RNA sequence: GUUAAUGUAGCUUAAAUUAUCAAAGCAAGGCACUGAAAAUGCCUAGAUGAGCCUCACAGCUCCAUUAACACCA
RNA sequence: AGAGUGUAGCUUAAAAGCACCCAACUUACACUUAGGAGAUUCAAUUGACGCUCUGA
RNA sequence: ACCUCGGAGCAGAACCCAACCUCCGAGCAGUACAUGCUAAGACUUCACCAGUCAAAGCGAACCUCAAUUGAUCCAAUAACUUGACCAACGGAACAAGUUACCCUAGGGAUAACAGCGCAAUCCUAUUCUAGAGUCCAUAUCAACAAUAGGGUUUACGACCUCGAUGUUGGAUCAGGACAUCCCGAUGGUGCAGCCGCUAUUAAAGGUUCGUUUGUUCAACGAUUAAAGUCCUACGUGAUCUGAGUUCAGACCGGAGUAAUCCAGGUCGGUUUCUAUCUACUUUAUUCCUCCCUGUACGAAAGGACAAGAGAAAUAAGG
RNA sequence: GUUAACCGUGCAAAGGUAGCAUAAUCACUUGUUCCUUAAAUAGGGACCUGUAUGAAUGGCUCCACGAGGGUUCAGCUG
RNA sequence: CCGAGCCUGGUGAUAGCUGGUUGUCCAAGAUAGAAUCUUAGUUCAACUUUAAAUUUGCCCACAGAACCAAAUCCCCUUGUAAAUUUAACUGUUAGUCCAAAGAGGAACAGCUCUUUGGACACUAGGAAAAAACCUUGUAGAGAGAGUAAAAAAUUUAACACCCAUAGUAGGCCUAAAAGCAGCCACCAAUUAAGAAAGCGUUCAAGCUCAACACCAAAAAUCCCAAACAUAUA
C-alpha cells in the first residue's frame, strides 16, 4: 500500500542527477542555521509546534559612524567600554518601547490587561520606590522588589504633556 | 497504519554521495583529470601559486581532487667552467583537475598565463604516475 | 495469506444509470436498511462468524431492520456477500401507538402499517 | 556486429550463497523490458519459465546458421544466466540442507521481449526460423513485430471493450464480492484474471 | 552435511509499546528498539539499550521534526558536512504531552 | 557420496615464525680421464585468491592428492 | 532618437542576511578563530544621470 | 553432523514464527574505579527461573560492546567474596563397549518384503531441422531442445499391515496387455532377385534342449518359422522345492585390548495344516521335400513368388 | 629415479624370512594358460599385486582314515 | 522351556507400554508455546470448565509507527453482550487436508516445515462411492411448503492456371566453375522474364518459381449406467 503525499515533500527540489555540482554545506553552523529555520514552516505532516506552541536619520548615522570610525586612532580595537548610561538613555527613547512589549508579551500582561490587543508604550515611566531617604529602587517592567520598601508612594516621572494612572 | 504518506520524510542515502578522461562528443575534450605542474627553484612560490590555484578553482566552481607534490630533485650548479659549486633544488607542486567546461577553458588558463609568478614553470598535461 | 479483506472506495458508487436499475435515489436516501441473511457463516472466518452475530443474522432469511450510517454501513461492508439488503420504504409512515399491534413485512420491503386480511 | 555472441555457462564471478527459488520472479507480467529498441521484430513470451544454458545455445546456433549476417543483426534482451539452482546428489534422502549448486538459469516472465533482431528485411523473412526457434523454448512463446505487437495490444485492449458480460474479473476481485479471495491470491488484484501459476492466458480477458 | 549452525535466536520482541495516543504514566516505556528507530522528543528519557522510558505522566504523540545532532557526535556530523544545500534531514520523534498541572496552591492556614 | 590427512629447493626430510642437510644439478681444485672424498656457491611463490595482524605460520576460498567409511533382515 | 529601467556581487532584504578578502592553524582545500572592505544615481508618486536594448 | 548465546533472510509495514533451512558471529577485550547507596514506574525471548530500562532522593563531580555466559546443593574464608568446555550449555555429584545366546513390554506412531503416491532416474511416441547418410534433412540414424503418455529399473515418500500381509530363483499351471519374435496382410527403401531395414494393422497360435552358476541374468554348444517384451503381492510355498539369502555351530582374511563384528568368502542347518464360505470342476497350426524350374530377376554368382501335389511334426479329441 | 639386480632418501623395535598361492583367504575375478566338456562362473596342474598369505593364531608335503564338502571314469536304474 | 534350575517368600515387585474400566438425561467443550537423558512422558503457559466479584470486551475512523504487496497494531463513535479479575480444577499439549504467502526437495509426492484462514475429528444434502471441496449449523412430531449447493463442452489442414526468348559462358577466381563454390557489381533488348528464389550438374544441360499474357495417441481380469440433436425457463 501507498498513499500519496498531500503537501511537498522536503528535499525534493535539490535531487537532481549533478549532486558533484550542489553547494554541499562544509560547515555545521550552515546547516543548523538552515534547520532552525525549518521550525517555522507550517509544515503539513506533524509539528513539535502544534502540540506545543528617516532619511535625515541615516544621513547622521553614517556621519557619525564616520566620525568614530576615524577619530579613535582604531586604538581600542586590538579595549572600548560603551558607557551604559548614556546607552540607557539613548535606548529608552529610540527601541525601549520596541522591547518592553516584548517583556509584556511574555509576562503575558495583554493577555491579563487587555484581553489580547497588544500595544507599544510610548512614553518610559521612570518610577522609584523610596528605600529609607536614598537611594530610590527603580521598578522596570519585569524587575523584583519586595513589599517592604513598597510601604510609602514612590516617585514617578515620564517627561510627556493630563494624565492619569492605575496601578 | 504506517510505512505511509510521510514516507521519505528523511533519507540519508540519495541526498548524499556513495562509495579517466571525459569523453563528451561534440563538445571534444570538456577535459577529465589534467594535472597542472607547477615547478620553481623556489619551493615557497611555488607553494604559494599551488595556494592560489586551488582557491581560484574553488573560486570559479571547477572541481579539484588533489593537490600532491612529486619528490623534489636536488641538482647542483653543474660544475662547468675551477669548477662552481652551489646546490640549486628544484621544488615541485602539482594541481590536479576534475572538471571543466570546454567553451571556458582558454579564460581559466589566460587568467592562470596572466597571474604567473616569477621563475614559475606552468605545465599542463594527462596523467600515469606515483609519488 | 489469506488475510482480512479491505474494499476501496470506488466501489461503492453509483454510476446514473444504476438509479434508473433499482429505485433509489441519492437526494432522499433511505434512513433504513433491511438486512436478511442468504448464507451461512460457515467456511467463512471468524470475523465474519461474530459480525453475523453482532447484526442478529443468525437465523438465514430473516429480516432485521438497521441504521443507515456510516458505522453500520462499515460493519455492512466486510458481510456484504452473505447478506441482502432492501431498503425499507415506507407507504405510510412509522406506526403509532395503536398502530403497532397490526403491522407485517410484505417483502418488496414496504412495512404496511395497516394489515388487514381482506382483498381489495 | 551483426551476430548473437557467445552467452557462458556458469559465471565467471561465481555464486557463493545459495539463493531460494524466489518464484516470483516467473509469475506475472514483466516490469522488465517489455518494448523493443534498435530492431523490428523478436521474441515474445507468452509464459514465464527459466531458461538453461541449452536454450542460450539453442537460441545462438538456431538464428546464426539461418541468418545472413550482410543484412540482417541481433541482440538479446536477456541478461547472462544468474541465479543458482540447487541439486543434490542422486540417490539421498531427505535432510542435511541444501546440496551444492549445479547451474545456472535465468528468469524470463510473460511478455518480456527474449531475442530481437532487426536489418533490411521482413517479418516474413525472419518468421520462418523465428517460430523455428519459439517452439523450443520451454513456454509458450511467439515470433512478433512491432506492428504486430501493437495490433495484437489493440485486440487485447478491444476485447476489454467489446464484452457484453457484465461481470469482469476486475469487478469481482478487487470488490471481494462472493467473499472469493479466501479461493483467490493476492496476485490476481493486480496480474489480472489472465495469468495462472506460469502460463498466460491470452483469449482470457 | 548441514555447514550452517547457531541462527536459533529468539524475537527480541521489541516495537512500540504505547502507541499514539495512551494515556502513559511516568516511568512508562514507550518504545524499545535497536539501531534508532524513533529518537527521544520532549520528556522522553534514552536507557543504555536506547530504550524511550517516558518521564511525565502524559498522552504520548509522534511527530516528524529536523534533527540536528549534537557536535561532538563525530558518526553524523560527516553526514551533516556532507549534505547538499536545501538539505534538512527530518527524523522522527516521539514526544509526551503533559497532562497533570505540575502543582496548585492550596489554602492550609489562616494567620 | 561422506569425514579425516597431506601439500617444499630437482628429489626427500627438517626447523613452532625466521626456513635448514642430503642427495640431484652448476662450475671449479688432484692422477692421463672419470668416479669417491672434500670445498665453494646455486636451487624453497613454503599446493591456493585476498590480507584482521605480518604470515610454513591462521581461519577461510580453494586445486590437486591420500587413507577410513560404501552398514550384522 | 525611443524603450527596459536603477539597494555594495544576489535577493517574493528592509540600512539586512548571504556572498567576497588577509592572517592563524591545514601539503593544500575546507572547518574554526581572528580581523577587513563596503551600498537605495540626484531634487519636490513625478522630474534629470547611469547602464542595457532598439537605431541611423 | 549438531546440542548454549547473538545479528541478518524466510517472517516485505505492531509482535511472534519452524527446519539435518540459507549466511555471519560470541565463550572476550578496553577505560574508569561514586562499576556508590537507595527508590516511583515499566518491559520481558511467548510459562517459570532468568533477564532488562529507570525519573525522584542520599552521597559525589562540575561505561564502549551484540552475544561475551552456568541455577541449587555444595568448597574456602573471620567477613566481603571466589570457584565447572557442569559446551548433552535449565546442569544426575562420579558410570563405556557388545549380544547373531538373547529376553519382555509395545510400535505400522518406525524401518526391511509387498501394496500405494511420485516419475528425479528409465522406456516409447511425437515437434524442430543442426549433422550424418558420396549429393540428399526425413530409405535409415540423430545432437541442442519442446510437448504428451507409460509405471517394467534404481531411488524417494512413510499412507494400510509388527495380537505376523512368509522371501530369491526353480517346478506346476498359466491369465492378460501389445509397445510383435515368427506365422498373415499392406506402404516405403540408398528394394534388381534372394536377403534385409523400417512404418501401419494383427494377441487367433506357438515361442527348444543342454554345460557352468542359487540364479533371474549373462557366457557358450546345438537347433528352429521364432527361441518376444512385460504385468499379474518381483503371478502362484493352506500345491512343492530351500541350492541361495535369512538364526544358534564353525573356520579364513580384516576391524576390535576383549566380548564380538563383516552386502567379504566357505561347510551344516525342523518348510505345519483334517477345507467352514466364495469361486471352480469336460465346449487346428507350422515347417520341410517335390513340382511349378533352376523359370521371374541380374551380365553372372546367386536366385524366388503366387498355383499344385506329398510327407511329417506338435496341439486337440478319440 | 635408472621392469629393474642398482642409486638417493627418510623412518622403524623389526621392516613379511623360508615357503605357499586367486586358496575355505575383501574387492578388481567368470584373473591368464593347459587338461577335462560338443558347450565347463564347476574340478585338477602351473603363472604371482597375497597391497588384507605366512611360520606352534603354526607353515609346507605325505601314508592311512572320514555317515565331512565339492570333481570324476565306469556301470546302473521311472 | 538353563546366557543361568525349580519351589516358597519379599510380592498386589515395577512398567512414561498394551488391553479393560459396568445406570438414564441434558448443558459448556479443539490442539500458540517453553523447558526436560526429553520429543511414547511430565510441569508451567495457552485453550477449556465451574462458582464468583467487578467493568468494559469485541467491531472499529481522522490522526499515528524507519531508516537501510496482501495486510497488521493503536483506535472514539457505532452495532452488540461479553470481557477482566478472584477461587478451584482437571484434560489436550504423538493432529490431517484445502486455499494463500513461502522454504526444502525434481517449480515430485495422499512428502516434510512454519505463518493467515477454513473445514475435519459433529449432524444433514450435493460432487457416483468420499474426513478435508460446495450448501448448512442448536436438535421433537407431520402423509405440508419455499429454497441452498447441485448434470462438461469440444470435431478440426483442397487449391492456383499458363508460360519462359536474349547482350551473357556478367567480370574475378578457378583443371572447371557459365543464375546457382566463393567475391564484386546487379545495368540492359523488346510487351516481359531475377546478372536469379529452390532444386539439379564435375562444368555444362534440364525442371520450376518470380514477369507478360488469359479472365495426435498406447498396458496388462470385463467396455462401462441406459439413453436422447427439435411443443415453448
Ligand atoms: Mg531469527
Ligand atoms: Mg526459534
Ligand atoms: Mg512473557
Ligand atoms: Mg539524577
Ligand atoms: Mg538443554
Ligand atoms: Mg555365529
Ligand atoms: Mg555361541
Ligand atoms: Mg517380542
Ligand atoms: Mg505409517
Ligand atoms: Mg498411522
Ligand atoms: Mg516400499
Ligand atoms: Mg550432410
Ligand atoms: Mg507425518
Ligand atoms: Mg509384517
Ligand atoms: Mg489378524
Ligand atoms: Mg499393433
Ligand atoms: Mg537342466
Ligand atoms: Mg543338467
Ligand atoms: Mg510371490
Ligand atoms: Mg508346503
Ligand atoms: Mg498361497
Ligand atoms: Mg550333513
Ligand atoms: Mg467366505
Ligand atoms: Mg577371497
Ligand atoms: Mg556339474
Ligand atoms: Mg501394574
Ligand atoms: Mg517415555
Ligand atoms: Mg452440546
Ligand atoms: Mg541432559
Ligand atoms: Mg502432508
Ligand atoms: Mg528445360
Amino acid at each position: 500500500r501507498r498513499t500519496p503525499p498531500l503537501g511537498p515533500m522536503p528535499n525534493s527540489d535539490i535531487d537532481l542527477s549533478n549532486l558533484e555540482r550542489l553547494e554541499k554545506y562544509r560547515s555545521f553552523d550552515r546547516y543548523r542555521r538552515r534547520a532552525e529555520q525549518e521550525a517555522q514552516a507550517p509544515h503539513w505532516w506533524r509539528t513539535y509546534r502544534e502540540y506545543f506552541g528617516r532619511t535625515q536619520q541615516l544621513l547622521e548615522r553614517k556621519q557619525a559612524i564616520q566620525e568614530l570610525r576615524a577619530n579613535v586612532e582604531e586604538r581600542a580595537a586590538r579595549t572600548a567600554s560603551v558607557p551604559l548610561d548614556a546607552v540607557r538613555a539613548e535606548w529608552e527613547r529610540t527601541c525601549g518601547p520596541y522591547h518592553k512589549q516584548r517583556l509584556a508579551e511574555y509576562y503575558g500582561l495583554y493577555r491579563d490587561l487587555f484581553h489580547g490587543a497588544t500595544f507599544v508604550p510610548r512614553v518610559p515611566l521612570h518610577v522609584a520606590y523610596a528605600v529609607g531617604e536614598d537611594d530610590l529602587m527603580p521598578v522596570y517592567c519585569g524587575n523584583e522588589v519586595t513589599p517592604t520598601e513598597a510601604a510609602q508612594a514612590p516617585e514617578v516621572t515620564y517627561e510627556a504633556e493630563l494624565w492619569t494612572l492605575l496601578l | 497504519y504506517k510505512t505511509k504518506p510521510t514516507h521519505g520524510i528523511g533519507k540519508y542515502k540519495h541526498l548524499i554521495k556513495a562509495e579517466v578522461r571525459a569523453i563528451n562528443l561534440g563538445t571534444d575534450y570538456e577535459y577529465g583529470v589534467l594535472n597542472i605542474h607547477l615547478t620553481a627553484y623556489d619551493m615557497t612560490l611555488a607553494e604559494s601559486y599551488a595556494q592560489y590555484v586551488h582557491n581560484l578553482c574553488n573560486s570559479l566552481s571547477i572541481k579539484v581532487e588533489e593537490s600532491y607534490a612529486m619528490p623534489t630533485k636536488t641538482i647542483e650548479v653543474l660544475q662547468l667552467q675551477m669548477l662552481l659549486d652551489s646546490v640549486l633544488t628544484t621544488h615541485e607542486r602539482v594541481v590536479q583537475i576534475s572538471g571543466l567546461s570546454a567553451t571556458f577553458a582558454e579564460i581559466f588558463l589566460e587568467i592562470i598565463q596572466s597571474s604567473l609568478p616569477e621563475g614559475v614553470r606552468l605545465s599542463v598535461k594527462e596523467h600515469t604516475e606515483e609519488d | 495469506k489469506f488475510t482480512r479483506s479491505r474494499i476501496p472506495e470506488k466501489v461503492f458508487q453509483a454510476s446514473p444509470e444504476d438509479h434508473e436499475k433499482y429505485g433509489g435515489d441519492p437526494q432522499n436516501p433511505h434512513k433504513l436498511h433491511i438486512v436478511t441473511r442468504i448464507k451461512s457463516t460457515r467456511r467463512r472466518p471468524y470475523w465474519e462468524k461474530d459480525i453475523i452475530k453482532m447484526l442478529g443474522l443468525e437465523k438465514a432469511h430473516t429480516p432485521q431492520v438497521h441504521k443507515n450510517i456510516p458505522s453500520v454501513n462499515a460493519k455492512l461492508k466486510v458481510v456484504k456477500h452473505l447478506i441482502r439488503i432492501k431498503p425499507l420504504k415506507l407507504p405510510q409512515g412509522l406506526p403509532a401507538e395503536e398502530n403497532m399491534s397490526n403491522t407485517c413485512l410484505k417483502s418488496t420491503g414496504e412495512l404496511v402499517v395497516q394489515w388487514h386480511l381482506k382483498p381489495v | 556486429k551483426p551476430k548473437l555472441r557467445f552467452i557462458e555457462r556458469a559465471p565467471l564471478v561465481p555464486k557463493v550463497r545459495r539463493e531460494p527459488k524466489n518464484l516470483s520472479d516467473i509469475r506475472g507480467p514483466s516490469t522488465e523490458a517489455t518494448e523493443f529498441t534498435e530492431g523490428n521484430f523478436a521474441i515474445l513470451a507468452l509464459g514465464g519459465g527459466y531458461l538453461h544454458w541449452g536454450h542460450f545455445e539453442m537460441m545462438r546456433l538456431t538464428i546464426n546458421r539461418s541468418m545472413d549476417p550482410k543484412n540482417m543483426f541481433a541482440i538479446w534482451r536477456v541478461p547472462a544466466p544468474f541465479k543458482p539452482i540447487t541439486r543434490k546428489s542422486v540417490g539421498h534422502r531427505m535432510g542435511g540442507g541444501k546440496g551444492a549448486i549445479d547451474h545456472y538459469v535465468t528468469p524470463v516472465k510473460a511478455g518480456r521481449l527474449v531475442v530481437e533482431m532487426g536489418g533490411r528485411c521482413e517479418f516474413e523473412e525472419v518468421q520462418g526460423f523465428l517460430d523455428q526457434v519459439a517452439h523450443k523454448l520451454p513456454f509458450a512463446a511467439k515470433a512478433v513485430s512491432r506492428g504486430t505487437l501493437e495490433k495484437m495490444r489493440k485486440d487485447q485492449e478491444e476485447r476489454e471493450r467489446n464484452n457484453q458480460n457484465p461481470w469482469t474479473f476486475e469487478r469481482i476481485a478487487t470488490a471481494n464480492m462472493l467473499g472469493i479471495r479466501k479461493v483467490l491470491s493476492p496476485y490476481d488484484l493486480t496480474h489480472k484474471g489472465k495469468y495462472w501459476g506460469k502460463f498466460y492466458m491470452p483469449k482470457r480477458v | 552435511s548441514s555447514k550452517n549452525l547457531g541462527g536459533k535466536s529468539s524475537g527480541r520482541r521489541q516495537g512500540i509499546k504505547k502507541m499514539e495516543g495512551h494515556y502513559v504514566h511516568a516511568g512508562n516505556i514507550i518504545a524499545t528498539q535497536r539501531h534508532f528507530r524513533w529518537h527521544p522528543g520532549a520528556h522522553v528519557g534514552v536507557g543504555k539499550n536506547k530504550c524511550l522510558y517516558a518521564l511525565e505522566e502524559g498522552i504520548v504523540r509522534y511527530t516528524k521534526e529536523v534533527y540536528v545532532p549534537h557536535p561532538r557526535n563525530t558518526e553524523a556530523v560527516d553526514l551533516i558536512t556532507r549534505l547538499p544545500k536545501g538539505a534538512v534531514l527530518y527524523k522522527t520523534f516521539v514526544h509526551v504531552v503533559p497532562a497533570k498541572p505540575e502543582g496548585t496552591f492550596k489554602l492550609v492556614a489562616m494567620l
